[PDB]
């Protein structure tokens, strides 16, 4: 509960650890104070984890593939490699979106070249090419391609850059290369980055000399929502009703036409940070266009980015938000009236990916909840200093952090609810903990917004007051 | 907007007008989307006949493959042992995305470690990670023993894993009586059968090679079984159950069943149950090894019969009636132990199940998918059920695997209308399902996808999905169930005649138009 | 017509266009049928509050019962006992009904006989059919015992069974020491489990009343159990399992399983299994009683504690969570056995189950029907895994257990919005869940129209049925099933989440409508 | 066989006492075919011997069940306690076009469900009560009818005069049927009583109106319960022969089409059991003349459609050659089919009144042989029809007990047995294919041109099926 109590607490738990180790994860692990505002000054992130520590992370080809380019609806992308990788990854993230699967769009489906050893030892680029055809030939609506690099592409020494120019002339259609290999980099992070580049350098250009967009005074860009159960339509909903006009959604329920109209919009309404942040500065060099961040976590935050984002237009947009915050007003009270008292005073400890772990802070203080414990996979070091000002004063950060030190805080800690992910969700509930999956929200949401406040609410009452808690004990065994 | 008291999540929250104008707004606007008519037109192409035929021509691209890479069953079998960590050399994504896909199936903790090799590594290999690894790994999870697969990153590199591991020993990362068996497990080779037969060779091997010279073939009077990638929970104990049955004396190598179904008590066990070293280092003084699933234990059998001596028999693994029955006379002459009659009494219960049911079963066509081995089990009981297995696909089957479908086939008058396709993809599948209709699909959870594919065509070619095999994510606790034996064919017909029932029920709900054959007795 | 490569049942034959243009004319021609209309219009009458209130207050009619006569209860009581031929004092019919009945529901054979009792014996009594039925069923059938209830003929006349049987024994028709038990059977009074007590009581006080001088409670150290009306084959198989696992000694007092599930191996067999004569004489040795469900064994409660002077123990029917764990702890504190390391763990895996499905069953409400141990049982266990048991319907339930399950609710928030109905119908509860809409309904085969009804309205107000109960006609071999006990409780909850997850999948599977929402992860 | 039948009957009877014995020898028989009076040989419609476990039902089930359930459009209450109605609810597969709960009812349980009280004081103030909420809460039923249950007759309650007081307070057509379920000795006197109940309460109450517009051609349907749909392939080809079918008694029948049934030309009698007893009285009261006619399988299909067109017109006469042209090749493609796969096989019988000896064409139609065939509660004039449909030396058992038909099919093993609900499952598990012969197995029709196909198929799937050879385990 103290800072005292909680730097012992980290001490005794890298007692466990070979030597070096234990210098490595002393350094990712750290407590808040008011007192310290640079996280260059209490706490490191974005480095190698350590071999053996049972990482929760995962690589640059989820990062890429996974999260940044997977949900772009209309487009087919190739993950160009051994059959793994993809399988593992069809349809495990709840990138929502409208479509015909398998005629227009292509999400949940899993394209793959299925290395053999023969494409190893020859090289998958003729490989590549000849599936580029059978593509063409059976699904005619595709509206460009992609090719998601995994492991042994860069390993064996393919030039998929070269296929992509090749076949892209050849059939006038946009095949976009991307090494996201996943050895590169320490995590996913460095697969948003790869990504980034590659819609800049193959996609985002390429109506840079048209003039025939309609253009509005409020023409935004929701740059970092990945549409997680309808997270980033319960966001456009507000947007529009204070008077702007959403020209696209990078990339959840994404098109490729929405990405190519980006550079035409007056702003980048950034949630993602971490993931999109690469490709808001360069449109604000190139194009000139800005960029600023908001949360739609809970109704406090809402309102909060909703005037901010109105005051960066003129008093119009201003006076429709206003009435947005005063439509939306009595039903979240109701949410807050209903759920608050059945939450409050309750601790959250909290392990996610890049921006979440401080983005819904704000949605659990408006349940009266305490997050008492936070982190990140894959967090950089402006994430951690935006997390300094969100965290309480002597709460526990943790960086990439381990399977062992999780669970050791947990025991110790032992907050009445944790939020993380699929990897963490089975150990916990068998601690007797409830939990609440805050990747894909547990196949609820959505979460954003007003609407999803509500769900939120519901969400986190259902489990964390559930029966089944109060049980774990047999009556014999006491 | 919400109601308090009836809070929507996705669906049908967005179903409303106000959303459904959003959506509408935002594809007119932005999308440039195919009109719908051209839609239609392509979703109906791609239902056709001669879109099967360019389907089928496919050479380079895989589309909804049915199969994964070698690690994910190393990890499976490895889970399998008392007290051991999998631990794949390569890159950490791999773990990340096992874990997950068994996370999901399981409903389970999974425990498995990378050595997070990176760039760098690639380079100059991964000893380095494999000597902190090692000693990371045991000195934070405290493991009795560490089964190491490879990612393909460690493979194209040429990662010596034997070396690697010495090595970490003489230089004392880790101590040198720890057991530490390893397999290579090439992603770009065979499937996730594959690893599991490769890393269960790679542990009998650790155990049992350089110390044959005291072993004696039967003295110990019991019979190993190798169950292989198995992912139903009723199946370990099945096979358990029937040889405590039959006072058989026998040792089941990898069993996970209970590090798969720790209980909720308060506390997490990352460890449970699994079979011990000691049981693997007697395997060899066993009267013989039994096989449970043979067409992905190649290299195992080599093993055992090379080094062990053992006579593995021939034996198909024990789905339906007449393999189950073949499986227990087997056993009975190996071990000396009659068939009881509690195990006889059952098998006459099953019998009666199918006189009871074949009326609605008869000469309903499937398609269905899968490994290799739960595929023939699965069409030689649809046949004992007078099922016609339709369409049979296998993508990691082989065409020695084929052939011995097809006799299989042959010999039967319901298996005249089906085929056996090896290599193929779900994307192949579902061209078959339009172009020749079954009743019904037992498969796992990506068939879904396909029943939707089919009913937007329409009801009246809608295609259900039966959830059999892996991965099952869609539904709870199915990993449950039992599919081998007597008891797994008494499921397997449960299900398949109550999916037909459900089935026609729907069909004959509507009032006044065909409710008038919506029995209350089926 | 017929395509001889394809032939229709029934379904779909009669939607042929000949088929239907001959079923309008027979209409149009000659039924008189009211318009369409008027029929649309008198259905969507029949959903509305003002209808509703109308059917409750129904005094004289009833419709759609939930519930049959006593003597088929005696009949299942009686065929639980060895080598026992049931046997119905009075008119014939009824016995073709009884076994038509449980034929349906076992699909397996049941075994019971008449004495044909006809107008004559109305006037000058059955005392004859006695004589002559029970020298005709003894050396035909030859079983070891003759258990007789009555119809409802035999009752109104005043057939005097007790003097009956012994003039039959006086008079040489079987011999004197053959047992006869008996026990009056009013259709008129309760229900089809009153008439279980009735034969039970009959049948403890035929082999004990005369003989509890030599009786000493607690001299064979084990624990009577009695089932009560019980039609899961698993149910009695749990319980045994159990028991057994503690090392508790146990009589199963009637055991059916074996008679209702014989093997099908060339032979028919009559009787199998079931309690012997020799047990009901020595059940007075026991420690004490236990009634898995009390609340229609109280005529049985009273002879247990009136004669054998056992102390019963109040428990609820080992359903569920709380329901299970009193159980086995009642049974270790009368046993002197301890709860075993395998019920512990079975109880966490049940619990585990809990937490792991608990996102998708909170909330769901529920309208739910049957017998008043079960009904309870289910009410408790739906409070356990926080779903609202909305609609509560016995019809064969009476004041006082409505008052406990009552209780029930008000100790949870998850009972605030549910009623408990007793002596109301399916057609009463046809309308709760026309006015006050659940989602599913937990119930028999008689569901089925109900649901029906409910989809005629519109898909919107569809409730789907979930089979649980009794009797179950319309699908093949749930009667394997189990709901008692941790293994119980885990098929329901599986059954539960996945009629959930099902019904999800059918509404989230419109191409570019709802598919949005169409998740491969649940 | 002769002898070696005669033997088996000796030895199964063996084991019976002197009453029962010598009372069930009467009612077992070898087919001789110089005895052609069945009352020379064996003896039917008797009293069950107690305790043989008889398959029979009651007289309930004979007019409840079987007569007056099938009417779609009335409400039929099973008056007593809760058993009757619950246990006949739906079992028996008399198909219908309807809106179950507001126009049609036939699956459905109605029923007052006695209490003590009622058998203290009476039901009569019951009824009558049940009656009004019939009204209130069912308005568009047609008619109510109340099936008398074993108390009503016992107690004294006069069900009649309820009928008349309230049919006449409401205008409603309300049917008293004594059917109580001690009456009789089998379902057999149900079909009487309940023909009789029709006859003197519902059918001639259209004798006063001729606003029927009638035809040469009209003709009823009588005696077709629509199981599976039976009447309906029936009804079809009947329509194409170019008659007009005013009614069906009484599967998927409406009250209003057995109102006009005594404006009809003549009655086609199938199940002659059942409705015999009607038809008898409208030739009296009406002049209608009925004959009897068989749809079971080709041969017997073709020879009735020409057997009726003889009873009209040329007209008529050749659109009956063109529906037998029509259907030619359908059922020799069935023949083709499945003759040869069953061919040689022999099957035996068991069932109620009618179908013992109706569907012996068919399947000789699909080369097998009927060795033996029983009712359950037949008359001598049924046996001297069944005497002339079976070959030589065959068995006969009227009333069989459950013991004598299996010691019967342990000696004869049959390849098929075709019997009902209580007996399927016995015999599955003795390694006999076995098909329902009364609820088709949930199949169906098998009436009729299409019927046959599905009958031949049904057969077809289940003598053949996979399972029967698997019944012996190989270690036994
Ligand atoms: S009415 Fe009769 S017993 Fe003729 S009481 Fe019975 S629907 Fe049977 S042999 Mo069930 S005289 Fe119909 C009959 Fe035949 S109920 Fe059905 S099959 S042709
Ligand atoms: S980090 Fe894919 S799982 Fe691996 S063993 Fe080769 S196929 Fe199989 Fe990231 S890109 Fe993919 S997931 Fe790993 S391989 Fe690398
Ligand atoms: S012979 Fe026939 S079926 Fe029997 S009763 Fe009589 S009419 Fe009916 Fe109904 S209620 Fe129960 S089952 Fe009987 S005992 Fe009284
Ligand atoms: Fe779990
Ligand atoms: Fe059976």
């Amino acid at each position: 509960m103290s800072r005292e109590e909680v730097e012992s607490l980290i001490q005794e738990v890298l007692e466990v650890y070979p030597e070096k180790a234990r210098k490595d994860r002393n350094k990712h692990l750290a407590v808040n104070d008011p007192a310290v505002t640079q996280s260059k000054k209490c706490i490191i992130s974005n480095k190698k984890s350590q071999p053996g520590l049972m990482t929760i992370r995962g690589c640059a080809y989820a990062g890429s593939k996974g999260v940044v380019w997977g949900p772009i609806k209309d487009m087919i992308h190739i993950s160009h490699g051994p059959v793994g990788c993809g399988q593992y990854s069809r349809a495990g993230r709840r990138n929502y979106y409208i479509g015909t699967t398998g005629v227009n769009a292509f999400v949940t489906m899993n394209f793959t070249s299925d290395f053999q050893e023969k494409d190893i030892v020859f090289g998958g680029d003729k490989k590549l090419a000849k599936l580029i055809d059978e593509v063409e030939t059976l699904f005619p609506l595709n509206k460009g391609i992609s090719v998601q690099s995994e492991c042994p592409i860069g390993l064996i020494g393919d030039d998929i850059e070269s296929v992509s120019k090749v076949k892209g002339a050849e059939l006038s259609k946009t095949i976009v290369p991307v090494r996201c290999e996943g050895f590169r980099g320490v995590s996913q992070s460095l697969g948003h980055h790869i990504a980034n580049d590659a819609v800049r350098d193959w996609v985002l250009g390429k109506r840079d000399e048209d003039t025939t967009f309609a253009s509005t005074p409020y023409d935004v860009a929701i740059i970092g929502d990945y549409n997680i159960g309808g997270d980033a339509w319960s966001s456009r909903i507000l947007l529009e009703e204070m008077g702007l006009r959403c020209v696209a959604q990078w990339s959840g329920d994404g098109s490729i036409s929405e990405i190519e109209l980006t550079p035409k919009v007056k702003l980048n309404l950034v949630h993602c940070y971490r993931s999109m942040n690469y490709i808001s500065r360069h449109m604000e060099e190139k194009y000139g266009i800005p960029w600023m961040e908001y949360n739609f976590f809970g109704p406090t935050k809402t309102i909060e980015s909703l005037r901010a984002i109105a005051a960066k237009f003129d008093e119009s947009i201003q006076k429709k938000c206003e009435e947005v915050i005063a439509k939306y007003k009595p039903e979240w009270e109701a949410v807050v009236a209903k759920y608050r008292p059945r939450l409050e005073g309750k601790r959250v400890m909290l392990y996610i990916g890049g921006l979440r772990p401080r983005h819904v802070i704000g949605a659990y203080e408006d349940l009266g909840m305490e997050v008492v414990g936070t982190g990140y996979e894959f967090a950089h070091n402006d994430d951690y200093d935006r997390t300094m000002k969100e965290m309480g004063d002597s709460t526990l950060l943790y960086d990439d952090v381990t399977g062992y030190e999780f669970e050791e805080f947990v025991k110790r800690i032992k907050p009445d609810l944790i939020g993380s992910g699929i990897k963490e969700k089975f150990i916990f509930q068998k601690m007797g903990i409830p939990f609440r999956e805050m990747h894909s929200w547990d196949y609820s949401g959505p979460y954003h917004g007003f609407d999803g406040f509500a769900i939120f609410a519901r969400d986190m009452d259902m489990t964390l007051n559930n029966p089944c808690w109060k049980k774990l004990q047999a009556p014999w065994e006491a | 907007s919400q109601q308090v008291d009836k809070i929507k999540a996705s669906y049908p929250l967005f179903l409303d007008q106000d959303y459904k104008d959003m959506l509408a707004k935002k594809r007119d606007g932005f999308e440039e989307k195919y009109p719908q008519d051209k839609i239609d037109e392509v979703f109906q192409w791609t239902t056709t006949k001669e879109y099967q035929e360019l389907n089928f021509q496919r050479e380079a691209l895989t589309v909804n493959p049915a199969k994964a890479c070698q690690p994910l069953g190393a990890v499976l079998c490895a889970l399998g042992f008392e007290k051991t960590m999998p631990y794949v050399h390569g890159s950490q994504g791999c773990v990340a995305y096992y874990r997950s896909y068994f996370n999901r199936h399981f409903r389970e903790p999974v425990s498995c470690v990378s050595d997070s090799m990176t760039e760098d590594a690639a380079v100059f290999g991964g000893q380095q990670n494999m000597k902190d690894g090692l000693q990371n790994c045991k000195a934070t999870y405290k493991p009795d023993m560490i089964a190491v697969s490879t990612t393909c990153m460690a493979e194209v590199i040429g990662d010596d894993l034997n070396a690697f591991i010495n090595n970490s020993k003489k230089e004392g990362f880790i101590p040198d009586e720890f057991p530490v068996p390893f397999a290579h497990t090439p992603a770009f080779v065979g499937s996730h059968v594959t690893g599991w037969d490769n890393m269960f060779e790679g542990i009998a091997r650790y155990f049992t090679l350089k110390s044959m010279d005291d072993k004696v073939v039967g003295s110990n009077k019991k019979i190993n079984i190798v169950p292989g990638f198995e992912t139903y929970l009723g199946n370990f104990r099945v096979i358990k159950r029937m040889l405590s049955e039959m006072g058989v004396g026998y040792s089941l190598l990898s069993d996970p069943e209970e590090v798969l179904d720790t209980p909720a008590d308060g506390q997490f066990r990352m460890y449970a149950g699994g079979t011990t070293q000691e049981e693997m280092k007697d395997a060899p003084n066993a009267l013989n090894t039994v096989l449970l699933q043979p067409w992905h234990l190649e290299k195992t059998k080599k093993f055992v019969e090379g080094t062990w001596k053992h006579e593995v028999p021939k034996l198909n693994i024990p789905m339906g009636l007449d393999w189950t029955d073949e499986f227990l006379m087997k056993v009975s002459e190996i071990s000396g132990q009659p068939i009881p009659a509690s195990l006889t009494k059952e098998r006459g219960r099953l019998v009666d199940m199918m006189t009871d049911s074949h009326t609605w079963l008869h000469g309903k066509r499937f398609a269905l998918w899968g490994d290799p081995d739960f595929v023939m089990g699965l069409v030689k009981f649809l046949l004992e059920l007078g099922c016609e297995p339709v369409h049979i696909l296998c993508h990691n089957g082989n065409k020695r695997w084929k052939k011995a479908v097809d006799a299989i086939l042959a010999a039967s008058p319901y298996g005249k209308n089906a085929t056996v396709y090896i290599g193929k993809d779900l994307w192949h599948l579902r061209s078959l399902v339009f172009t020749d209709k079954p009743d019904f699909m037992i498969g796992n959870s990506y068939g879904k996808f396909i029943q939707r594919d089919t009913l937007h065509k329409g009801k009246e070619f809608e295609v259900p999905l039966i959830r059999i095999g892996f991965p099952i994510f869609d539904r709870h606790h199915l990993h449950r169930s039992t599919t081998l034996g007597y008891e797994g064919a008494m499921q397997i017909l449960t299900t398949l005649v109550n999916s037909i029932l459900e089935r026609l029920d729907e069909e004959t709900r509507g009032m006044q138009a065909t409710d008038y054959n919506h029995d209350l007795v089926r």
